[PDB]
């Protein structure tokens, strides 16, 4: 279970709908205020629950109903605005993870430096690489320095809400290591150079190669899901799409088990297309078996 | 002959530059906000279908510039026009002043270029709710169609247009096509190409802007949405530093370059013929046929 929290108006519910309901980013600039702890469920199979506690109660805040819930929590997603209020939310977090770490030691603390819209690219390094300092300093007080901390650059209009939610939702996965391995080299007995599993209705990369990503490769593939899905939907009467660029780079998407989909960048270095596709297709059929076994 | 003057006139803020940027400058709708005001005419010599040069006169719409176009520069702005494309902000505060300048223009077209093609676009339509859109259009057109029929023009053609949907593509496809000389040919070769493939349908798209050139024959807005989807994808392939060349979807849809100036969107009747046979045919086809 992912637990989404912050302080009112930050971005905890706009991204809760912009991602799982597959909503538009516009229709959230005037959304209301979800006080009730709403437990939604989106299925990346096995199903992943997402609650989103209302962002207040003066420094959460030890109780039978603060320990009850973190016992079932898998990772704590602390969203954190950046139109303002940069400083208090930090201490909020510090405490919130202080009690959290003695209820669940296996808990992963994930913080979103959210709302990073039109705000320069040197302004960003500013907020991040030292906001982390602000969070380590309060962790140098009543606590300890060594902790699971991770810092992303969500933007609900960017692609990176999805990249962040992926690197996150990917750690709460039963055998991330063998999915990644079996899609790593197990698909480097071919011309494929980058692979992504993908929920299609969302767009979080449920996994990727052991090659650290680069968002560029993430966008193409996701965007390619769109181009395939929108074109298909124009004429309804495998679910796969091959496309080739003028330098020869192929982009390939084939369907998997229940709204999942493989998308991979194939670099032929020289070999013809039909052969790349044949070898790739062979290993990919293997991978697909190594999915249905789950 | 192959060089066309296209006037893009209309009151300030109506969104004229925006359009130019999206269909011919790969601006995303968002991107368009930073476009400044246009000072007097801003010219563009765009190159379409390989040999056709479309010189877009994007006339600044502010009143300063605008009373110019009709007095001092009248013979300059209005001589040898092939196409007026007049655009109307629908959240416009002076609808009658707007139709006024439309008529001031149509007037000059009448002495100077009587043969000019007239199109109008009801623009910015995403700022009016769906239940009221068709009524806003129909009232509007009743007015313009007569304002225009009066000056030796209409039947007038107009479009409910927006930056935030596929409609811009329908409008500019219909607009820019009226300029293709080849048409008769393209259309016929397309027919022979559809017949060969036993194709459920084949659209032909100018390659670089992705306007629909001609279709071979359910959802009646398919063509413009394919221009849109394709144009997004085209921009996306930028992330790998190379140009889209082919795409095949299922065994159903095939999209590929023809000349360095067209693209063909082929959709087959079923999904059960193999690659080989299909992929052969498209080879000619091609430039030749
Ligand atoms: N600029 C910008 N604004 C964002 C972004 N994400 C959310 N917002 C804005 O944040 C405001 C509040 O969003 P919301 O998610 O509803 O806040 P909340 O955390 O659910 N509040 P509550 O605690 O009451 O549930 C809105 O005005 C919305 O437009 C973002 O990435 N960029
Ligand atoms: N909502 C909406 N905004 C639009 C649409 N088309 C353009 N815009 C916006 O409207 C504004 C008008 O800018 P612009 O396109 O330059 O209009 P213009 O006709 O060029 N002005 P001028 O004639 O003085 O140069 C921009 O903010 C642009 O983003 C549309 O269909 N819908
Ligand atoms: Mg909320
Ligand atoms: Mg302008």
């Amino acid at each position: 279970m992912v637990l989404l929290m912050g302080v009112r108006r930050c971005g905890k519910s706009s991204i809760c709908k912009v991602v799982f309901h597959n909503m538009q980013p516009l229709d959230t600039l005037y959304l209301e205020s979800t006080s009730n702890p709403s437990l939604e469920h989106f299925s990346t199979l096995i199903d992943l629950a997402v609650m989103e506690l209302p962002g207040q109660l003066n420094y959460f805040e030890p109780s039978y109903d603060s320990e009850r819930l973190f016992k079932s929590v898998g990772a704590l997603v602390y969203v954190i605005d950046s139109q303002d209020e940069y400083i208090n939310a930090i201490t909020n977090l510090a405490m919130i993870i202080e009690y959290a770490y003695k209820v669940n030691p296996s808990i992963n603390i994930e913080v979103l430096i959210h709302k990073v819209d039109g705000l320069s690219e040197d302004f960003k390094v500013d907020a991040q690489r030292d906001i982390m300092q602000r969070t380590g300093e309060e962790l140098l007080e009543l606590g300890l320095d060594g902790v699971q901390v991770s810092f992303y650059l969500t933007s609900i209009f960017d692609h990176s809400i999805y990249e962040a939610f992926s690197r996150i939702v990917q750690k709460l996965i039963p055998e991330l290591s063998f999915l990644e391995n079996m899609l790593d080299n197990l698909i480097q007995h071919s011309k494929i150079e980058k692979a992504f599993l993908f929920d299609v209705n969302s767009k979080i990369y449920v996994s990727t190669d052991s090659n650290p990503v680069d968002i560029q490769m993430y966008e193409v593939c996701s965007e390619f899901i769109d181009v395939t899905i929108d074109l298909f939907d124009l004429y309804k009467a495998e679910l796969q799409n091959v496309s080739q660029l003028a330098n020869g780079v192929i982009i390939y998407l084939r369907q998997m088990i229940r709204g999942l989909a493989l998308v991979a960048i194939i670099r032929p270095n020289g070999t013809d297309m039909e052969s790349c596709l044949t070898v790739a297709d062979y290993n990919i059929d293997i991978f697909k078996k190594g999915l249905e076994d789950i | 002959p192959l060089g066309s003057k296209l006037l893009l006139m209309g009151r300030s803020g109506s969104g004229k530059s925006s359009m130019r940027s999206i269909i011919f400058s790969n601006y995303s709708a968002f991107d368009t906000r930073r476009l400044g005001a246009t000072i007097d005419v801003e010219h563009s010599h765009l190159r379409f279908l390989g040999n056709m040069t479309l010189n877009l006169w994007d006339c600044g719409g502010q009143d300063v510039f605008m009373e110019n176009y009709f007095t001092k520069q009248k013979d300059h702005i209005f001589q040898m026009v092939q196409v007026l494309i007049h655009v109307f902000d629908v959240e416009s505060t002076e609808v009658l002043k707007d139709i006024e300048i439309f008529a001031k223009a149509l007037k000059q077209l009448r002495k100077y270029s009587p043969d000019a093609k007239i199109f109008v676009l009801l623009h910015k339509m995403d700022l009016v709710q769906l239940d009221k859109r068709e009524e806003l259009f129909q009232i509007m057109m009743k007015n313009l169609s007569e304002t225009s029929s009066e000056f030796g023009f209409p039947n007038l053609i107009g479009f409910p247009t927006s930056i935030w949907d596929e409609s811009l593509y329908k409008a500019w496809s219909q607009i820019v096509c009226s300029l293709i000389p080849n048409m008769s040919n393209h259309q016929s070769n397309l027919k022979k190409f559809k017949e060969i493939m036993n194709a459920l349908e084949i659209i032909l798209f100018e390659r670089t802007t992705f306007l629909v050139i001609c279709s071979s024959n359910l959802d009646p807005k398919r063509f413009e949405k394919i221009s849109n989807i394709m144009k997004n994808f085209k921009q996306s392939c930028t992330k790998l530093k190379s140009g889209f060349k082919t795409l095949i979807l299922n065994n159903n849809i095939y999209v590929s370059e023809l000349s360095s100036n067209m693209v063909c969107f082929i959709v087959l009747k079923d999904m059960n013929i193999p690659q080989e046979l299909v992929l052969e045919n498209i080879k000619k086809a091609k430039e030749f046929f």
